[PDB]
């Protein structure tokens, strides 16, 4: 059959299993940030260019797809040269900062949170204070992921993570980010979606069903 | 919007309000340091402005 | 807030399409205005201050049983999804805010009469797009369905969480006092018919507290000794009515809390539900706290019509259902007066005449559901009175059961 102009073949197939969610230990999250190369553990170039160290947007992972830069960043972006530059020491002085207030020796088989991480680590590149997210880096995996952001403390004034008692606004990250010489107009960049952009999304998490119809 | 802060405020440089009169005002700085206002209006002004 | 409600339309009693007049969607649902939460308007103090006697709609209830037959008839895009039209009549919009007569060159597909239409909130994509404004109709289709699902007296829910009193929910009460059990549905009503308020919602535990205590009234054993966390109702010494209700925050020792959670599905049985302001306005304010919380399980199958089985998400019959009592006003007062002797609250002597003082009551609000309804045929297209067949009046049904789930329930 067909809907609308696409066309669609008659074999239905998908996936048959999940994987169970697992939470990042908090040693791999030592590690995915303090290893040789980030390109591939953490960002990824999407359209590299071989002759020169050349990147118009780069398709982001976890304790980075998070984040979403301040206008700053925005306008005057970076080109791939300074960028791998950049995060190669971001990555690793933001490992410092969350690795001092958790000696890894004592305390590296605990969970992070994948949520707190991702805004504790966004917030840590715009360079805003991160004592806060700290507190609750971790969390036992029975207590939800987005419980733990409620429980341990419902804090209604950080800027891009509003914990209430049953939902976390936070602005959605930015699978995308595009250093210095990227265009929209060439056919061949990889399609974006708009993500390049810093506000183009508002994740809203919800603790129970009855707090998502508050929410909605 | 964002909700209201019982604590201590202090101009911030961060909002949609700030960040639209911080990168406006970047623009018209580009107007200024454009080919066409650089060859016209004189230079030492064009600083001041 | 809530954004989910499956209704069931009333069951055309053997006769062919809905039992209400034209005369009376342009008495209820008509002068334009949303004929939504409407139904309260019709009730009064009690009922000597009511036009439901000899009249066209006979009955403290009879409005009511009237208006739900209008909603089923007008309710088919919960039912399919498009809005139709039942002769000449239909929401005048998508949010459906009141009927008027089918437009002129753009008619609705006139409807199609089947009796006992289910309906799914969901079955309607801009209903829930909209929630709150046509919140209401919400709260009404529940109404609606829980007297749909039965056929002698509507079937409301009981609860009593093991803990003590929501304190703002003690505070709540001590300022409905005095206040009769009409005026009291009248808020609980008034109050969750109007933006989709959260089932946490203060009110709600409170309106559901007062639905639980005037029940524990409506047999004994919440009594002017026995209060609840310091509440119980008292009703009008039979001989001048007795068909009354009032809140009354007392002192005496406190019905301890029951040992687990008590609910159950709890119906009047007998036609005297029909008349009795207090056997309505308390059975209807029961159903104002499930209409903003869903539906507490599944009322269980067993006593129930026959168009009322396995209803889907309604009716159950396995795990997920909770037994389904039904008392009878007569039978029940009788125990409700021994429970008052047995706690000494009246003379040994008392009883056996306080019985008689009731009985003879619902002796009158007997002769004169009979004498409406060999008045209002029913073959007339018509349904005010709800056909009973004199029969169900002494009806002895499940009583017993809830006298004793009264206990339990205030321990």
């Amino acid at each position: 059959a067909a809907v609308f102009g696409i066309q669609l073949v008659p074999k239905l197939n998908t996936s048959t299993t999940r994987r169970t969610f697992l939470p990042l230990r908090f040693d791999l999250l030592l590690d995915r940030l303090q290893s040789t190369n980030l390109h591939g553990v953490l960002y990824r170039a999407l359209d590299f260019n071989p002759v020169d160290r050349s990147a118009t947007v780069i398709q982001t992972y976890p304790p980075l797809n998070a984040w979403s830069p301040h206008h700053a960043f925005i306008e005057n972006p970076l080109d791939y040269r300074d960028w791998t530059e950049f995060i190669h020491d971001r990555a690793l002085a933001f490992v410092g900062v969350l690795t001092q207030r958790y000696p890894l020796t004592q305390n590296a088989q605990r969970y992070t949170n994948p949520l707190v991480l991702g805004a504790a680590f966004g917030d840590f590149l715009n360079a805003r204070s991160i004592d806060i997210f700290l507190d609750r880096l971790f969390y036992d995996p029975t207590q939800d992921s987005p419980i733990t952001a409620i429980t341990k403390f419902p804090y209604q004034w950080t800027i891009d993570s509003n914990v209430t008692t049953d939902s976390v606004r936070t602005s959605a990250g930015c699978k995308y980010i595009t250093l210095y010489g990227y265009d929209p107009s060439r056919p061949s960049t990889p399609a974006t979606y708009g993500k390049h952009r810093p506000t183009y999304a508002t994740v809203f998490y919800y603790s129970t069903l009855p707090a998502r119809s508050r929410l909605l | 919007n964002q909700p209201l802060p019982r604590l201590t405020v202090a101009p911030t440089y961060d909002s949609a309000m700030s960040n639209w009169i911080s990168t406006t005002i970047a623009f018209f700085i580009r107007v200024v340091n454009s080919v066409n206002m650089t060859a016209t209006v004189n230079d030492l002004t064009r600083r001041t402005m | 807030a809530q954004r989910q409600f499956f209704g069931l339309t009333y069951n055309f009693y053997g006769q062919p399409a809905p039992l209400f007049d034209l005369n009376d969607l342009q008495e209820l649902a008509g002068c334009y205005a949303r004929p939504w939460t409407s139904r309260f308007s019709h009730l009064a103090i009690s009922t000597g201050s009511l036009p439901v006697w000899s009249a066209r709609y006979p009955s403290v209830a009879s409005r009511n049983i009237v208006v739900n037959t209008l909603l089923g008839a007008h309710l088919n895009p919960f039912a399919g999804g498009q809005i139709t039209s039942h002769q000449g009549i239909t929401w005048r919009d998508p949010v459906l805010s009141s009927l008027a007569p089918v437009p002129a060159i753009q008619p609705p597909p006139v409807w199609a009469v089947a009796e006992n239409v289910l309906l799914d909130s969901n079955n309607y994509p801009t209903y829930v797009l909209n929630l709150s404004s046509m919140w209401p109709i919400n709260q009404d289709v529940h109404i609606m369905t829980m007297w749909a699902l039965s056929d002698q007296g509507p079937i409301y829910h009981l609860e009593v969480p093991v803990d003590p009193m929501p304190a703002a929910t003690t505070a709540a009460l001590m300022a409905y006092t005095g206040v009769p059990i009409a005026h009291l549905a009248q808020t609980a009503y008034r109050f969750a018919g109007q933006l989709p308020q959260s089932p946490d919602s203060t009110m709600v535990s409170t309106i559901r507290w007062l639905s639980a205590i005037w029940f524990g009234s409506l047999t004994g054993r919440l009594n002017r000794s026995r209060t609840c966390n310091g509440f119980y109702f008292e009703f009008a010494k039979p001989a001048l009515n007795p068909d009354q209700a009032v809140l009354k925050w007392n002192d005496g020792a406190r019905a301890a809390p029951p040992a687990a959670a008590q609910s159950s599905y709890i119906r009047c049985i007998s036609p005297h539900w029909q008349h009795q302001i207090v056997e309505v306005a308390g059975a209807l304010m029961s159903q104002s706290v499930t209409a903003v919380t869903g539906l507490p399980a599944l009322i269980d199958e067993a006593t129930l019509p026959a168009w009322s089985q396995g209803v889907a998400n309604l009716t159950g019959n396995g795990q997920g259902v909770v037994p389904c009592l039904d008392y009878n006003p007569v039978p029940m007062a009788a125990a409700r007066h021994l429970q008052w002797r047995q706690d000494g609250l009246i003379t040994a002597a008392q009883e056996a005449q306080l019985n008689n003082d009731y009985t003879a009551y619902a002796l009158t609000i007997e002769r004169h559901l009979t004498a409406m309804l060999v008045a209002n045929p029913i073959a007339a297209g018509r349904m005010p009175i709800q056909p009973f067949n004199a029969a169900d009046f002494g009806q002895a049904g499940q009583t017993a059961a809830a006298v004793a789930l009264a206990q339990a329930m205030f321990v």
